[PDB]
């Protein structure tokens, strides 16, 4: 109300308005859900496009070989902290020869989103990313909320309606964590994850967008007559 | 070594295609003309990578021009560029020695020696190069003004091959272009190993030389 | 633009079948003097590689500080800080070898020349050198200054290509590289007897041996040698 | 450094900043550019409620950016000099490494960049000035006529007005003026100036001041007499 | 005084074909009189059937090879994984040496791949980034022995038809794979006799369209 | 008042909505992409008939393979029309090759951003970004001041866009024709536009890949809205 | 942050005015009045004290007119600590013009950059403006004797006669009605006086409370005199032309 | 560059300056004019180093030119001798100083009287009846100290030249292809074509 | 570096 | 290349009976070549009378540079700066550029307008005061001076006889030195009138 | 400088 003006100030409640406000601009953005097993891990994004003339939102960033997000809010502000994270990616190769760990990955965007959140003049960033990766410590899928909470999951989703896919997956945890060795049966699970969240729109052949990460797979984004065989 | 002269129908552009590291003949299929647009040339002698590279990102400052003015940019605005420039970098160790050739409506054919200590020059005549004195003895001693497109062709080719011949840090191939009022035209590779036999044989020069 | 002080000479290494040897002796030479005795240049990073340098020893004590900076960053939010996320030689390495070439790059370089040696996480073994210049190469045996010399071609009559490597045990590379330090301790006049050796083995682990010395020398023969040519007496 | 942006939206879309420094150019004594088939008349009203002037050192309303190019304005005289000044630095600047005046196309577009730079930089207020800027490009005898307003869009007129009263003198140009037939020689030209300015200002005194620019830099000033012979002439017509 | 360059030796050479091209490099590195490694290659694959070595100082060549693979992983972020074209990485590399112009980087670059017509090319540097596609180039300490021969065997200079009085030259014609390795391997055995700073190992990188294969050969060890 | 870089409570940049807005109120600019080529259309709407109207240019080139419309206040596209042009040639100079009408696009939208308490406020312009190139071939990008741009078959900005925008939707197929293209936006243009539509108040401009981008002259223009009275009157 | 307390000084006005400029203007309509009036053979400066007290020593006070060379002088009206700021600016600006050319700088120029300092201040840097009016009379060779007059706005125009201060418009209409073309210094003079002495708000104009100027050719010979009268000499000048 | 003389008569300033222009042992032009017009009655010849000599004359014309149009006034040839010499004194004690020798001949509207300045790369200025730079002053100088007289004419003073032209000619090692010649005057700047 |  | 004896030149101040004197050659050269006879290297700021002697173009600068300083000053002090005062600002002056120095060697003369005592001081090029009762000497012939001030000086000398011997102590060091000569000029300063003299010497 |  009075405490909404700018990040610096905390409400009396001990609230932050204008996180909660960019918070809000990621409950605006389309769907995309993030699910893992032991063996790989899968980015399943609902694009959205302005009308039947334009194209349809990328919503997947590869950020090295071996990880990359899913974006939901202002995507330019997803372009920003991809890039930042292709730089500490690109960092922990040169310098160390060392693929980065998905969870150092987070850390990086949590501290990155945090000095946003305390400084006069700057502001929240708006976007929401579900980051996937298979590094030293097997496959990995973590959540970025721009308040700086970074969270690690078996499997989440984030944007509009992303409540049905999140209580989807939260039934299936069981079935799909032990699906090793098989890329198709865990992108299939993810593609009915998201069929959750679905309301008189259904997937189509340029609307559906899927990365994976896995053993003896690189981050691949599939998009058009790729993803045809989930439909 | 490379000249560049003016005359009756329009500007004769000649360079020879040898490079050296020291007394080591690096290269002898070395392109030493960059064709900037349709009605501008440069010629590169001195360091290799200086003249290459500086030329190249010239003719990107000759693109923004016409994209920012919708004009072809002038020989003397497009000289001056590449000479400003340089002299910024003046002590700093830069080894370019340029001619910039071309035609405008404003203009004329018109060429711009530049070299890398800032001096800038318009004239009708320029060689320059180790064989730059070879080059001139026959070029001086056959320029008219009035010779044709033909005669004034084969006197750039033959003041390359009199260098190419003499000075040991040039010969290769000789790279002919002629330059109009509706732009430059490429009048070919000719490998003086080649060139100098029939040169000798037809014209009846070259005595020194064991036939 | 530096000169080095405080030195140590050679730093010797060479690959085995089932890991990695290193030696250097325990000198801090100042020029000519042979100032200082009880000089470590072999430094453990956790239990899988040791990193052995040679040249200033002041520029090797901030390169010690670095590595132990390193152990600790590494740990920070890591909780397989001693597991799958531990600090394997690779990474320690290309580290130093990005630090040695910005140095240069700088024109005030660290006037070291550095052997990591270490095994994998996958049992590979690890041996690569790297200087003041950011020169790096790797080879079944590395040494540094006069071991580059002296040491290399009796470490190489052992393991002279890779396919040697697997037909040499610890017993026969120890043997080797204990050979080589009692050859540089005859030869090298920056070199002292006490020498440190390290053993990194993909099954027994980080062996660390201190306070070793060069033994079984041959300085019997010298009685019989006189004056230069014709002195008889 | 100071960093407000000072120069934001509102709700409707309008940056109000730059639309309140147009009033400030509304408020501004009238300024008058009309070009001919072989030059271009500069016009400009100066307010009469200064008696006790020295007119051989005040400022003159007419600035010179090259001997080729002048520049004329309506709005705030202090804000006007900035943009004068830099405009004659990069007539210069063009000279320099171009080897060639500025096109008078060149010069405004320089000037109306400079204008727009204020509307979207923290810190600063819009110029509260718009410009006519007038000449012939080197080696061109085709008059060229342009304006600039502080948002910073520019454009090129057969004629144009700007300053107080600016809305009256474009309604005479706009019937008086033929496209097909612009005024053939320099009198008639000056002569449609003066009639276009006599409709605003109130006497031909020392209250309209007329700069003629024809081509290959030949720029004069009218004197009082000149401009008043104008005046006394249209105003012997007119009672008929 | 502290001198930042060194000179790690070795020698390398890239030949184009019709429909592949070569890039060859011998596995010595050195110091002085001293064998650093036996194998150390310096003929990389950079992805993209590009193949690069920058021969000369290791250390500013590992730098240069470390950067354009780099160059090569955000072209790909930047411009939509668009293949990077034999050509555009030429250019790309000219300004990545010339960016150094006053501090160097001590090395003879030559990359080698398919141009966009899928035929051979091979793009040599100098030390600042003047650059040239030729058919042959040698680069490092035995080009001077190499490039003459080169000249002879692939371009076939100084080669007249026999009986036609030195008045018709040899006629131009691309190699075989299998002709073009001949002349590599003879070229780097006759530069190993000569040149001390050249031998122990010979790795050759070939680059048809069907990709990057390998091929190793043992050179003399003195 | 209040900061620059402000969330409203519906998750929105206050300044990048209220630029929207400004961009409403801006002359109509429409594009037409077609296999054969794209086709790209403005409203010059001189505000004074004593204006020359071929001085106002809102349509400009980039580079030879990228052509670019605006709406909104024109004046902040300069820097914006500066920056892509750099971009292009830049890339030229680097890789020796024309950029991707995609990443040109998207080195724009970099700018978009950019802005707050850097620039004071965000653009008050949207481009319609036209372009050829030997990946994805004939496309063409709307860039708003969001940072945001979507891919289009067709599109139109500026005050009359919405009504253009469904009569877009109606009229394109994926088999246009160039000549159709040009008709159809002469077409959409006259029906939006305030005064009636001629050569001097209206401007054509096209990209092929064969004669890279090209601003129609005003003798071209007007027969081809000749050529469109007559096609509507023979039905 | 800091936005809250930000007065915004460099901004428009609905109406397209300046606020700040504006209200300067209002504080200057207070100060006393300066009066210049420029004649054929020279220039008069004449400026009222505010207020005076008795115990106020008047020999060895400045705080109207100021010399800014040898050949141009000024008269303040509004807040004398920015005047000194904005005067010793313009006393540097005439001896780097005078090092750079070894030519005295023209009047016009130093006005000019003055002028443009305070133009800076109404449209950049977020401070308030100087709340300062000068008189500038000065000499050069170009155009001879030069009244001009600048103001907080940053816009300098040039004058015959002009008032700065507290009723001005008064002040300007007694002017208007009595100066000629062809008016002598020792005229002018006269006129400077008789004009505060009709617009003062004081009971009766003494020499206490003025502080007066002159820069008159009445050298030996083709050179320009500045002279800052004493008390003394401005007690003769008032019984002269017979005020007092 | 090399050859660039002056010399004041009574009612003008003459300025000579050499047409060649040698780079090694190359004669690369013949034709080159040495010379900028700062104003319409203001003239600076120069020499120097290869460069410095073109890019510092131009950097004075654009400034000089850009005071012309700022005030609507032409500054006096002992103000643009002083503006010029301020530059040269600044640049001397810069990482990267002009090396550059300049004479600044000009016709004082006011005073009607021609004025020739000497300036040096250091920036050591002085007025002069006649003045040169390089080795040019150790023959004209001796030459003009018997033969000039400062009531002399224009004719007189272009004659006093050719003497100084004939002796540098004749004992000068280095062919410098003659001069171009320029007189400043009431009038202002023109180039004598046949000398 | 090379170097007419 | 040394920078204090490529123009050359000298410049002498004395001391009288309630006067001072100063005096400078008038040579400007290029090493060998005489290139100006009229080059004046005693300036004045009111009463104050500075001689420079050194590298021409710091010469012409320090004076422009003490104009600047000494308009300001009395600008500000409502009254002309005097001897000892401008003393000390010549000396802050010249070590302000202390690692940059300007290669002269100056010179203050004047007669304090007060106290009615005559002063003279002298600087080296980085700023030290050399004040003195008697004479100071600078430039290429300062042995010289040293040699003929040392030997002709007496202290209370007249005016007119103050003169004399300031003139022979300029000549005669003058023509001992290749760089100095052609022409002189010897400034006679009272209380409250100065007279300036240019003396006939060689022209060689 | 001058230098006891
Ligand atoms: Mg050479
Ligand atoms: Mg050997
Ligand atoms: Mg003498
Ligand atoms: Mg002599």
């Amino acid at each position: 109300n009075n405490y909404d003006g700018d990040t610096v100030t905390f409400s009396p409640t001990g609230r932050l308005f204008q996180v909660e406000y960019a918070l809000e601009a990621i409950k605006q953005g389309s769907v995309t859900v993030g699910l893992r097993s032991n063996t790989h891990a899968v980015l399943v994004a609902l694009k959205r496009n302005a009308d039947e003339l334009s194209s349809y939102q990328k919503k997947i960033i590869k950020c090295d070989e071996h990880m990359g997000l899913s974006l939901a809010g202002l995507a330019p502000d997803a372009r920003v902290l991809s890039n930042y994270l292709r730089q500490q990616c690109n960092y922990s190769s040169l310098v160390f020869n060392r693929k980065l760990a998905v969870e150092r990955a987070g850390h990086l965007l949590c501290d990155k989103a945090q000095k946003n959140t305390q400084s006069y003049g700057g502001r929240p960033y708006g976007v929401g990313l579900l980051i996937i990766g298979y590094d030293k410590s097997g496959a990995h899928l973590l959540e970025f909320q721009p308040s700086g909470n970074v969270t690690e999951l078996y499997g989440t989703a984030i944007g509009a309606r992303s409540q049905g896919a999140k209580t989807y997956l939260e039934r299936t945890l069981d079935t799909f964590i032990k699906i090793d060795g098989n890329p198709d049966e865990l992108i299939k699970a993810g593609v009915e994850a998201i069929s959750q969240s679905l309301r008189d729109e259904s997937l189509t052949v340029d609307n559906l967008s899927i990365a994976i990460v896995g053993k003896d797979t690189p981050f691949t984004i599939y998009d058009g007559e790729a993803v045809a065989k989930y439909i | 070594t490379m000249l560049a002269f003016r005359f009756q129908g329009g500007i004769i552009v000649a360079v020879d295609s040898r490079a050296t590291a020291g007394n080591w003949v690096a290269s002898q299929t070395v392109k030493k003309v960059i064709e900037i647009n349709p009605f501008l040339l440069g010629t590169m002698a001195g360091g290799a990578a200086d003249c290459q590279f500086w030329e190249t990102w010239l003719g990107s400052q000759c693109r923004l021009h016409e994209l920012r003015e919708k004009e072809r940019i002038s020989v003397a605005a497009a000289s001056k560029i590449l000479s400003n420039l340089v002299y910024q970098y003046k002590g700093a160790g830069l080894s370019m020695g340029t001619m910039i050739c071309g035609y405008t409506r404003k203009e004329g054919p018109t060429i711009y020696y530049v070299d890398s200590d800032g001096t800038r020059l318009k004239g009708d005549i320029f060689c320059v190069g180790s064989g730059q004195t070879f080059a001139y003895g026959v070029l001086d001693s056959n320029y008219k003004w009035d010779l044709s497109v033909e005669d004034a062709l084969y006197l750039g080719k033959r003041s390359i091959l009199a260098a190419a011949h003499r000075d040991a840090y040039s010969g290769g191939s000789v790279n002919l272009y002629h330059v109009t009022e509706d732009g430059w035209i490429y009048h070919g590779n000719h490998d003086v190993g080649e060139l100098f036999w029939k040169v000798k044989e037809e014209e009846g020069s070259f005595n020194n030389v064991i036939g | 633009t530096q000169q080095p002080i405080v030195t140590g000479t050679s730093v010797i290494s060479m690959k085995y079948d089932n890991g990695v040897i290193i030696a250097a002796d325990n000198l801090g030479s100042y020029g000519s003097l042979l100032r200082f005795n009880g000089v470590e240049r072999l430094i453990p990073v956790g239990d899988n590689t040791v990193v052995g340098i040679s040249g200033d020893i002041s520029d090797m004590q901030h390169i010690e500080r670095l590595l132990k900076d390193l152990v600790t960053e590494n740990a920070y939010d890591n909780p397989l800080a001693d597991a799958e996320e531990a600090l394997e030689p690779s990474y320690i390495f290309e580290y130093l070898a990005t630090v040695m070439y910005q140095r240069r790059s700088k024109m005030n370089p660290l006037w070291n020349a550095i052997i990591v040696a270490g095994v994998q996480s996958n049992g590979d073994q690890f041996l690569r050198y790297v200087n003041l210049l950011g020169v790096t190469y790797s080879s079944p045996t590395l040494a540094t200054g006069f071991g580059a010399h002296m040491a290399n071609p009796l470490l190489r009559k052992v393991v002279d290509r890779e396919s040697d490597i697997p037909k040499t045990t610890v017993q026969v590379a120890e043997e080797a590289i204990v050979n080589a330090m009692r050859v540089l301790y005859y030869r090298d006049a920056r070199s002292s007897r006490n020498f440190s050796l390290a053993i990194i083995d993909k099954n027994t682990g980080l062996t660390f041996k201190k306070n070793l010395q060069v033994e079984n020398m041959k300085w019997d023969f010298a009685k019989d040698i006189k004056g230069y040519g014709t002195q008889k007496i | 450094g100071y960093d407000r942006a000072l120069s934001i939206f509102s709700p409707d879309g309008h940056i109000f900043q730059v639309e309140y420094a147009l009033e400030a150019v509304k408020r501004g004594t009238c300024a008058v550019g009309v070009k001919g088939k072989n030059c271009v008349v500069l016009g400009c009203e100066r307010r009469s409620t200064l008696k006790l002037q020295d007119t051989r050192i005040t400022p003159s309303k007419v600035s010179k950016i090259d001997s080729h190019v002048v520049l004329s304005f309506s709005g705030l005289n202090a804000d006007s000099r900035i943009l004068i000044e830099k405009a004659r630095v990069e007539a210069q600047s063009h000279r320099l490494t171009l080897e060639d005046p500025v096109t008078v196309e060149y010069l405004t577009r320089y000037v109306a960049g400079v204008q727009q730079r204020y509307t979207q930089s923290g810190g600063v207020r819009p110029f509260g000035v718009s410009t006519l800027i007038a000449g012939f490009d080197p080696r061109d005898d085709e008059p060229k006529l342009y304006q600039t307003e502080p948002s910073g869009i520019y454009s090129s007129w057969s004629a144009q007005t700007i300053g107080r009263n600016s809305k009256t003198v474009r309604e005479f140009l706009e019937k008086n003026y033929d496209r097909k037939e612009p005024p053939a020689t320099v009198e008639e030209c000056v002569k449609l100036t003066v009639r276009s300015l006599l409709e605003v200002v109130q006497t031909g005194a020392k209250n309209i001041e007329i700069t003629v620019v024809k081509p290959d830099s030949d720029i004069v000033a009218l004197s009082s007499e000149e401009i008043n012979q104008y005046v006394t002439q249209i105003e012997q017509e007119k009672q008929e | 005084q502290f001198n930042p360059y060194g000179d790690n030796g070795g020698t390398i050479l890239g030949i184009a074909g019709e429909d592949f091209a070569v890039l060859a490099g011998d596995t010595r590195n050195i110091t002085d009189y001293s064998i650093n490694s036996r194998y150390e290659p310096k003929v990389f694959d950079c992805g993209d059937n590009i193949v690069m070595s920058a021969n000369g100082f290791a250390a500013d060549g590992d730098a240069l090879v470390k950067r354009f693979k780099n160059s090569v992983k955000w072209y790909h972020f930047d411009h939509n994984d668009k293949k990077l074209s034999i050509n555009s990485a030429a250019r790309n590399i000219q300004h990545l040496l010339y960016g150094k112009r006053f501090f160097p980087y001590y090395v003879h670059t030559i990359i080698a791949g398919l141009d966009e017509d899928g035929k051979g090319a091979v793009y040599s540097f100098d030390p600042v980034g003047s650059y040239e596609r030729e058919q042959c180039r040698a680069g490092g300490a035995a080009a001077s022995l190499i490039m003459p021969f080169l000249d002879n065997q692939v371009n076939f200079k100084n080669q007249y038809e026999p009986g036609t009085n030195g008045k018709v030259k040899k006629p131009l014609k691309y190699l075989s794979v299998e002709e073009v390795i001949k002349l590599v391997r003879d070229s780097f055995t006759s530069a190993t006799e000569r040149h001390i700073q050249v031998g122990d190992g010979l790795e050759i990188l070939i680059v048809t369209k069907d990709g990057v294969r390998k091929e190793f050969y043992e050179l003399k060890r003195d | 008042d209040r900061g620059v870089s402000t969330f409203s409570p519906e998750g929105r940049l206050f300044q990048v909505e209220y630029s929207l807005e400004a961009i409403k109120l801006g002359s109509t600019a429409i594009g037409i992409a077609t296999k054969e080529g794209v086709v790209l259309g403005v409203e010059k709407r001189a505000t004074s008939p004593l204006l020359e109207s071929d001085s106002i240019e809102k349509i400009v080139e980039i580079d030879r393979h990228i052509g670019c419309a605006m709406s909104g206040l024109t004046a902040d596209a300069r820097s914006m029309i500066e920056h892509a042009r750099t971009a292009a040639v830049t890339h030229n100079l680097y890789y020796d090759e024309d950029i991707n009408v995609e990443s040109l696009t998207q080195s724009v939208c970099d700018l978009a951003l950019r802005f707050g308490e850097l620039m004071s406020r965000p653009f008050g312009v949207a481009l319609l970004i036209a372009g050829h190139d030997a990946d994805d071939g004939y496309q063409l990008f709307h860039a708003e001041p969001s940072g945001t741009f979507y891919r289009y078959n067709a599109k139109a900005i500026g005050s009359g866009s919405e009504g253009a925008q469904a009569e877009l939707l109606n009229e394109w197929h994926s088999s246009l024709t160039l000549k159709e293209a040009e008709l159809l936006v002469l077409k959409i243009l006259k029906q939006v536009m305030e005064e009636k539509l001629d050569e001097n108040n209206a401007q054509l401009s096209c990209i092929t890949k064969q004669d890279g981008f090209k601003i129609y002259d005003n003798e071209k223009t007007a027969e081809l809205i000749k050529e469109l009275k007559e096609k509507e009157a023979a039905e | 942050g800091s936005r809250r307390y930000d007065s915004r000084t460099t901004i428009f006005s609905p109406e397209g005015r300046l606020y700040q400029v504006e209200y300067a203007l209002e504080s200057i309509s207070h100060a006393g009045t300066a009066i210049g009036i420029m004649a054929s053979d020279g220039i008069v400066l004449a400026a009222e004290r505010k207020v005076t007290s008795t115990l106020l020593e008047q020999d060895t006070s400045t705080e109207k007119l100021y010399k800014l060379n040898d050949k141009i002088a000024v008269a303040v009206a509004g807040l004398t600590a920015d005047a000194e700021i904005l005067i010793n600016t313009a006393r540097i600006h005439a001896q780097n013009y005078l090092k750079t050319y070894n030519e005295d700088i023209p009047v016009e120029i130093l006005v000019r950059r003055l002028s443009d300092i305070k133009q800076g201040y109404t449209q950049h840097g977020g401070l308030r403006p100087f709340g300062v009016s000068f008189i500038y009379a000065g000499y050069d060779d170009r155009y001879g004797y030069q009244l001009y007059t600048s103001n907080p706005s940053g816009n300098y125009t040039g004058w015959k006669a002009i008032s700065v201060g507290a009723n001005t418009s008064a002040a300007q209409t007694l002017l208007q009605m009595d100066y000629k073309d062809d008016m002598k210094v020792d005229d002018a003079i006269e006129l400077a006086l008789k004009t505060l002495s009709k617009t003062t708000d004081s009971s009766a104009l003494t020499y206490d409370r003025l502080e007066f100027a002159t820069i008159r050719k009445g050298a030996n010979d083709g050179e320009v005199y500045q002279k800052i009268f004493k008390p003394q000499e401005i007690k003769d000048i008032l019984v002269k032309t017979g005020i007092t | 560059m090399d050859i660039i003389l002056g010399i004041r008569v009574q009612d003008s300033v003459i300025l000579a300056s050499s047409k060649a222009v040698t780079r090694g042992i190359s004669v690369l032009k013949d034709s080159d004019d040495k010379t900028r017009q700062l104003s319409p009655h203001t003239l600076m010849s120069f020499a120097g180093e290869a460069g410095d000599t073109v890019q510092f004359a131009e950097y004075i014309q654009a400034n000089i030119q850009l005071y012309s149009i700022r005030e609507d006034y032409e500054l006096s040839p002992q103000a643009v001798s002083s503006f010029v010499r301020q530059e040269l004194a600044k640049s001397i004690r810069s990482r990267r100083p002009y090396q550059v020798n300049v004479l600044i001949g000009g016709y004082d509207k006011k005073k009607n009287k021609p004025e020739l300045y000497q300036i040096d790369y250091l920036g050591t200025k002085v007025e002069l009846p006649y003045g040169a730079h390089g080795y040019s002053g150790f023959y004209t100088f001796s030459l003009l100290d018997h033969h000039y007289r400062p009531d002399m004419t224009t004719e007189e003073g272009l004659d006093l030249l050719k003497l100084c032209v004939q002796e540098l000619e004749k004992r000068m090692p280095m062919d410098f292809k003659g001069v171009i010649v320029k007189i400043v005057d009431k009038d202002g700047i023109r180039q004598v074509d046949d000398f | 570096x090379a170097y007419x | 290349s040394d920078p204090s004896s490529i123009n050359g030149g000298i410049v002498v101040a004395m001391t009288g009976k309630d006067c001072v004197a100063i005096a400078c050659d008038l040579r400007l050269g290029s090493q060998s070549l005489g290139v100006s006879n009229k080059f004046e290297k005693i300036f004045h700021y009111g009463h104050v009378f500075l001689g420079i002697t050194g590298l021409a173009t710091d010469v012409t600068t320090l004076n422009e540079m003490f104009r600047y300083k000494t308009n300001l000053y009395k600008l500000k002090e409502e009254r002309a700066i005097e001897p000892e005062t401008f003393t000390q600002l010549v000396s802050s002056s010249l070590y302000e550029r202390r690692f940059g120095p300007y290669f002269v060697g100056p010179v203050v003369a004047g007669i304090n307008s007060k106290s009615g005592k005559p002063f003279i001081a002298g600087f080296d090029l980085i700023g030290c005061i050399d004040e003195a009762k008697d004479f100071i000497v600078s430039g290429t012939a300062s042995d010289q001076l040293f040699g003929m001030c040392e030997s002709l000086y007496e202290p209370n000398l007249e005016p007119e006889d103050l003169f004399e011997t300031i003139s022979q102590a300029l000549l005669n060091a003058a023509d001992r030195d290749a760089l100095s000569g052609w022409g002189a000029v010897v400034y006679i300063i009272k209380k409250d009138e100065v007279v300036k003299r240019y003396l006939k010497m060689r022209q060689d």
